[PDB]
């Protein structure tokens, strides 16, 4: 029963399947398009107050 | 200093007659120098009034073009010669801070107006403290930004 939804094999001792292993894949080093919002939201309210 | 004149004839000037005619366009700026005043101004010549009709499109040849660039908008310049800016200015804005603490505790219970008679110099706050802050935050906030476009628009 949990081999047909859930992982490894039903009683092997030797289980085969898919895998529960999660990486983060945070290498990209742009989030510049936010960050940049934001950096533009400070020279906002910098301004505009007179 | 430039200026345009026009002779009165000697005659003219004996008889009642004066030099011109008077509408209400005659009278602005044109206050005549004392240095003028001493020679013969209006006894021999009258000044006229001036100036520069430049039409269209020698303006753009002027305006949009004795300052200008292009690339030198996307540079970077991010070696020391940033960091050591920023550690003279934070640095002698230490100082700053100490002074405007002392140049406060006072707390008397005086008023004011006895503040502005002690008041001449280096007040502070106002005198000091916030160019500091506002030559700071320009600095840095540009170079973030412009960092953060050249990470985008090249690969």
């Amino acid at each position: 029963d949990y081999a047909k939804k859930r992982g490894w094999v039903l009683g092997p001792n030797n289980y085969y399947s898919f895998a529960s292993q999660q990486q983060k894949p945070e290498d990209t080093t742009i989030p510049s398009t936010e960050l940049a919002k934001q950096v533009i939201e400070y020279a906002r309210q910098l301004e505009m107050i007179v | 200093v430039i200026d345009a004149f026009r002779l009165i004839n000697a005659n003219m000037m004996v008889l009642g007659h004066e030099p011109r005619q008077t509408t209400s366009n005659l009278g602005h700026l044109n206050k005549p120098s004392i240095q003028a005043l001493i020679h013969g101004l209006n006894r021999h010549y009258y000044s006229i009034t001036i100036n520069y009709r430049k039409n269209e499109l020698e303006q753009k040849m002027l305006l949009n073009l004795h300052k200008k660039s292009w690339m030198e908008g996307l540079t970077l310049q991010d070696y020391s010669e940033h960091c050591k800016h920023n550690e003279s200015v934070v640095k002698e804005m230490l100082e700053l801070a100490k002074n405007y603490n002392k140049a406060v505790e006072e707390e008397d219970k005086m008023t004011p107006e006895q503040l502005a008679i002690k008041n001449v110099g280096k007040q502070d706050p106002k005198r000091h403290l916030e160019e500091h802050v506002d030559v700071l935050m320009t600095s840095n906030i540009v170079q973030c930004l412009a960092a953060m476009l050249d990470t985008v628009v090249f690969k």
